[PDB]
RNA sequence: CGCUCAUAGCGACGCUGCUUUUUGAUCCUUCGAUGUCGGCUCUUCUUAUCAUUGUGAAGCAGAAUUCACAAAGUGUUGGAUUGUUCACCCACUAACAAGGAACGUGAGCUGGGUUUAGACCGUCGUGAGACAGGUUAGUUUUACCCUACUGUUGUCAGUUUGCGUAAUAGUAGCAUGAUUUAGUACGAGAGGAACUGUCAUGCCGGAUCACUGGUCUGUAGGUUUAUUUGACAAAAUAGUGACCUGCCGCUACCAUCCGUUGGAUAAUGGCUGAACGCCUCUAAGUCAGAAUCCAUUCUAGAAAC
RNA sequence: CUAUGACUCUCUUAAGGUAGCCAAAUGCCUCGUCAUCUAAUUAGUGACGCGCAUGAAUGGAUCAAUGAGAUUCCCACUGUC
């Protein structure tokens, strides 16, 4: 198992959405809510349901 | 060799030529391996060998029908271990009929594409 | 002229009458062909499709690219409460086919099995189904006729089927009509098959005895009824373009001027779903234990390398189902029908000896996240120690 | 506006045509696809037979037949089967629906024959395929005319690449070495195919013969003396330039 | 010595097996056992471990291990390292670096004394590679590279570059690294080097299409 | 002709046929009206077989190719130009075979063309006007009937119901690539296989909703626009105001699973063996054998039990 | 220089296509030929003109601005596919 990147959520097998960027950084999003909030470029410290909060 | 990845590059899809040989994009005109099925567009997944022309690049290679590898695509495919993956942009890299990349690949190369073709692994920096 | 561009046919014709299945639960219309080499055993069962989950396992296919590597595989959970055997029936071979011969019943018929005979059970005051029959066991001028009825079966006829029925009432759907079907016994020497019949009257048969572990079974069922559906979504027909007048979700041409009737092979709009279908080679990954009605929670979804005392049930239970509290069996891939539907499992028609029959499953993970959303937790206690 | 069967259509045909333009008008007739080179060589093909129709045409695509108002004015006659002979001899072969094919495929048959005759490369001279000069004749930018003769047209395409490149325009010579026993059925195959000199055959040693061959015919003769024999046979160069090839400029 | 070999007739054996000074890894090859022919040559020493890394068949130019440290990326599985750490006896510190900018075989060309570096290696990798390999690292690119691994093949007493490499790089790479150089290209169909040959102090498993006169050229710096 | 060699493959000079997928010929039906090109769509039939299966021949060493047979079970593509049928290219491919069905298919569509009325130009005509020349714009009506088909109730000629049998009808899996074989057989070399096994894919089929994506009247939660309720709060109206996230559900090679084995045959290769003291696969008998046929499994379950 | 056809005559019917322009909405052959756009173009555009059958208020050539006019292409954008 792994940990989500944007929020620091725990990711079990086959409940992720892995995304790899042009700068060769790879991100593991846990669902497309976290993916939407990553692609709007909001800080995780702004929202209050993440594990970075 | 390798499995079925989700095909999200049909015929007529431009993609960025991640290759230090002279192209700026690659326009996929057909995929090597597609047969049949009335009115279906030949799609390319990752790992596929495509017949492609360049619509933007060095003019000494610009109207030829050349061969390319799809090394990343942003249509999400699940590997069979359960994890999905999707890249940022569609991309390609020019080769010979055999599959010899003679240049250097830039950006991340999907590891469903460094499987079938050895020389796509030996010119990749990041294999993801 | 002719068909200009050649394309494969839209639809199978081996499924062609496409109507609603007359069997509410799935009919085994063919049983595995009997060999007298083997011992006596049943060959069918009746589960209920609880839900679906995904498991993680390490593949043991040598030569593949996934080999000794983890794979997320989806599995459906078929909950199999134990089946009561309640009679036996003989079948003599005739020139027109097998025919029902004498039908020996048992004595303590359950009040759930007797509900199949009764369409209006509540209006009936004295439920008089199988009451003059059970009084044959009281005297011995009637009990003598049971043995002379049974020696007719173990001499004159060739197929021995036990009339077996389930316990819907033990799992709470809303049903008390206990689903009943004949399971043909498949062993040598008919005087052993009727022996295995009468030595199982009023006793239950668990799914772990009929079906082994790591084996391929067939799943007979009735698919999800999607009602009167048009021809695209029923057959697969390419949509007509944006400009069409009368409608674009049609077969355009339904025939030439020259047969001069519409063929039975033209795609037409009609019923989807509630089709009787079987599915062969669905490998069982795990047969789960029963959970006790007096004792602790048996950790059914506990696997090796996981060590979490948890059920096969996810958080909040299976969606649109209860909890799996009786014996289950989880087999790879999907099966016909939704949740809460009776499935007739069946041992395979031929004995498979391929690769998947010789596969041995060792699950490492079973996902019990809440599939009523996107649960990021496994057990209900990890949730409370996570946001506490 | 909504007639139940639409009107007349074009007269598409498979039939050759000859032109004669007389007194201001353009007269053609329908003929055969090959039997008009069977008429202008002095050979007889039975004047009934050389025509697909005897009535004289204004336009052979429009299917328009002339009239005696504009025929006694033009030819000085009105008898059509004498008109059709003057149009046949004193005309020029015009071209049907397949004109673009029988001209483009003709000018792509011409470059695929006359350019490939006798041409060896630089650097210890060897022949090669046709597509190398199919590159290097568009590369010299040749425009092909047919009215100059084909041998003269052969002598014209190699003049430009003697001017441009370093290529040889003559025969060559080879010294074939073959063993005695397993090479005589290789001898009598090429002996009525090409010219020989210095036939020096032994019993104990190898048949050595010398050749009179063009420059281009060598690549066949390198392979045909192995694919018939089944063993090794030796190619030894004799001489690189002999006359009476195209060096006489016929 | 410098022997021809192919992986499923796609001759580039320099990626599907790494032949280091210890612990020759080999690819999976769900086929004929590819490791069996290399084990007929390495049953003496240098144990073959038949592990695949990251799911992918390449291990030679996806893991770039020395005698003193094997490297695996952040895509590798904990069970694959649980097999790799167990398949060889205790001499090494196998270190999974938390790099994800690159794939680790093509971006460091390693050696028992002094290794090479793809320029933007992100100095976290520099400190952890000086920890677990103990070798000097130089962020250099040859005239035919910016990815300095798998365009050059590094061993002890020998190395290789291309004939599309300038002399100015070869002289400084003999000066700084202190290893003699030949500009020969393995496997005359292609250009890259460490897809063709993997080198020990005893042998060099080399791709099958390689010409024998060039095999003599590269063996006259790999062997001696 | 094919080095020699008529018939491996062809085959002039002639002759004998078939086909109705070309165009003629004719005018038998239809002018109180059969909607006429092409394409899209969809089904079925044909074999004159392109590939696939089994075989036999070759100028079949291997590879590649060519001829024929049993074979129509299963496939037979994406595109640029053109209204096009046809044509001609580019690219994939196991192969991109030829065809019918009222030149299948306009109450199925489109209307590009043809084909009304407007108009332009060229040539012809004094002119009105002609063109079977080019261009441009130009209404595509009705099913609710009967049948056919697809489904759905319903009557069953001791009552109600249970569990079944399976007549008859349909029928589904086809095909490829890599690799082991093996750089081995074959070959002087160049090149370079085959059977079995393994792994994947293409197309089709049947399901499915654990994942991933889409959808969002769950008007679920939030942001927010204009107005209205005096302000806050909470509401509404703007036909669901818009946007963000999103259950359940439905869904997609955009995701997942699954898609068998026996008998008889054809082609042909044969055995025993006559006719015809010998020979002969054939005449009496007989053997193996095809993607075939029939069952198996699958779908329905009859004025059948 | 027999290619070009000045020149030279006759002929119907007075004269013999000047400057321009074009496979043009005008060109049969025709999917003309050369280049170009394309991977591939019966399309588009630029050139060539013995032009079936262009051409000077039957108006020729050009042409900014404008067009619910006709055609072709590149970018954006989309369920057109």
């Amino acid at each position: 198992t792994s940990l989500c990147n944007y929020s620091e959520f725990k990711i079990y097998p086959a409940r992720g959405m892995k995304f790899v960027r042009g700068d060769s950084k790879v991100f593991h999003f846990i669902n497309t809510k976290v993916e939407s909030l990553f692609f709007r470029k909001i800080n995780p410290r702004d929202i209050r349901w993440s594990m970075v909060y | 060799s390798n499995y079925r990845v989700s095909l999200g590059l049909p015929v007529g899809a431009v993609m960025n030529s991640a290759d230090n040989s002279g192209a700026k994009n690659l326009y996929v005109i057909a995929v090597k391996g597609i047969k049949g099925r009335l009115n279906r567009l030949p799609s390319a997944g990752v790992g596929d060998m495509v017949m492609a022309t360049v619509k933007k690049g060095k003019p000494e290679l610009r109207k030829k029908v050349c061969t390319g590898l799809v090394v990343r695509q942003r249509k999400h495919w699940k590997r069979k271990d359960g994890v999905y993956i999707y890249f940022e942009d569609n991309a390609g890299v020019m080769c010979n009929p055999k599959g010899e990349v003679k240049g250097n690949i830039l950006g991340p190369v999907a590891k469903e594409c460094s499987d079938l073709w050895p020389k796509v692994a030996t010119n990749a920096g990041t294999i993801v | 002229s002719h068909r200009k561009f050649e394309a494969p046919r839209h639809g199978n014709l081996g499924f062609r009458p496409r109507k609603r299945a007359a069997r509410h639960q799935g009919k085994v219309k063919s049983f595995p062909k009997d060999d007298r080499t083997q011992k006596v055993h049943l060959t069918a069962f009746m589960g209920y499709k609880a839900g679906m989950t995904h498991v993680v396992r390490d593949l043991e296919k040598p030569g593949s690219k996934m080999h000794k590597k983890e794979i997320v595989e989806a599995v459906t959970i078929i909950e199999c409460p134990p089946m009561y055997i309640v009679g036996l029936v003989g079948y003599v071979e005739t020139a027109q086919g097998l025919k029902t011969y004498k039908t020996v019943w048992a004595q303590h018929l359950s009040d759930n099995f007797r509900r199949r005979l009764y369409k209006n059970w509540y209006k009936s005051k004295s439920k008089k189904a199988f009451t003059k029959y059970v009084k044959q066991y009281e005297t011995e001028e009637g009990k003598k006729s049971i043995e002379a009825s049974l020696q007719a079966i173990k001499k004159r006829c060739s197929v021995v089927r036990v009339i077996a029925h389930t316990q819907v009432h033990k799992l709470k759907l809303t049903q008390k009509k206990a689903h009943v079907l004949e399971i043909q016994v498949n062993g040598g020497s008919i005087v052993e098959k009727v022996n295995f019949a009468v030595a199982n009257f009023e006793k239950t048969v668990n799914v772990t005895g009929v079906f082994a572990e790591n084996e391929l079974i067939d799943v007979i069922g009735v698919t999800k009824g999607k009602g009167f559906n048009g021809v695209i979504k029923r057959w697969g027909v390419r949509k007509l373009p944006r400009k069409t007048h009368k409608g674009l979700r049609k077969v355009a041409c339904i025939g030439a001027w020259h047969p001069s009737r519409v063929s039975t092979t033209v795609p037409r709009a009609g019923q989807l779903g509630y089709h009787h279908r079987v599915e062969r080679n669905k490998k069982i990954y795990r047969i789960g234990q029963a959970q006790p009605e007096d004792g602790k929670q048996i950790s059914t979804g506990k696997t090796e390398f996981d060590l979490t005392e948890k059920t096969i049930n996810p958080m909040g239970g299976f969606a649109h189902y209860g909890m799996v509290k009786h014996e289950f069996l989880m087999l790879k891939g999907c099966v016909a029908g939704p949740r809460k539907r009776a499935l007739t499992l069946r041992k395979s028609i031929t004995t498979q000896t391929g690769r998947a029959a010789l596969e041995k499953i060792t699950l490492k993970f079973i996902d019990t996240s809440s599939k009523f959303g996107h649960g990021l937790h496994q057990t209900a206690e990890d949730k409370t120690k996570y946001f506490g | 506006m909504s007639i139940f069967t639409p009107t007349n259509q074009i007269r598409l045909t498979n039939v050759a045509v000859v032109r004669m333009k007389r007194a201001g008008k353009r007269f053609e007739i329908a003929c055969y696809k090959n039997k008009v080179v069977g008429w202008r060589s002095g050979v007889e093909k039975d004047l009934d037979e050389v025509l697909q129709t005897h009535s004289v045409f204004v336009n052979v695509s429009k299917g328009q037949v002339a009239k005696k108002e504009d025929l006694i004015s033009a030819f000085g006659t009105d008898d059509q089967t004498e008109i059709c002979k003057q149009i046949l001899t004193k005309g020029e072969v015009q071209v049907s629906d397949k004109e673009r094919h029988t001209q483009l495929e003709q000018m792509f048959r011409d470059i695929a024959t006359i350019v490939a005759d006798k041409c060896v490369n630089p650097e210890t001279k060897r022949p090669y395929t046709v597509i190398l000069i199919e590159r290097a004749m568009k590369d010299i930018h040749y425009s092909v005319k047919t009215n100059k003769s084909t041998k003269q047209q052969a002598l014209e395409v190699i003049k430009q690449l003697k001017e441009k490149m370093k290529i040889e325009r003559a025969h060559m010579r080879l010294r074939f070495i073959l063993p005695v026993n397993e090479g005589k059925k290789l001898k009598e195959k090429l002996k009525p195919l090409i010219k020989v000199i210095e036939s020096e055959d032994y019993g104990q040693q190898l048949e050595i013969v010398c050749l009179i061959d063009p420059g281009c015919f060598r690549e066949i003769d390198e392979l045909i003396k192995k694919e018939t024999k089944g063993k090794g046979s030796l190619e030894v160069l004799n001489l690189k330039d002999v006359e009476e090839g195209d060096e006489k400029f016929e | 010595m410098a022997t021809r070999l192919q992986y499923e007739n796609s001759c580039d054996v320099g990626v599907f097996l790494k032949l280091t000074n210890k612990y020759c890894l080999v690819g999976q090859c769900g086929s004929k056992q590819f490791l069996h022919t290399v084990e007929n040559r390495l049953a003496d020493h240098i144990p073959v471990v038949e592990t695949s890394i990251a799911g992918t068949r390449i291990v030679g130019r996806l893991s770039a291990g020395n005698k003193n440290g094997l490297l695996l990326p952040n895509t590798c599985t904990d069970q694959e390292l649980q097999q790799i750490r167990n398949s060889l006896p205790d001499d090494v510190v196998v270190q999974r670096i938390e790099e994800k900018f690159s794939a680790l075989g093509n971006c460091i060309a390693t050696n028992d004394y002094v290794a090479l570096v793809h320029p933007d290696i992100d100095r976290e990798t520099e400190e952890i590679i000086a920890d677990v390999l103990g070798v000097e690292v130089f962020r250099q690119t040859v005239s035919g590279n910016v990815l300095v691994g798998t365009y050059c093949a590094l061993t002890n007493q020998g190395a290789l570059v291309h004939p599309m490499t300038s002399i100015a790089d070869q002289d400084e790479l003999s000066s700084l690294l202190q290893v003699p150089l030949v500009a020969g290209t393995v496997n005359r169909g292609n250009e890259c080097v460490a897809a063709g040959c993997v080198v020990n102090d005893w042998t060099a498993i080399v791709g099958a299409d390689t010409t024998a006169t060039e095999i003599s050229v590269i063996e006259s710096i790999f062997a001696l």
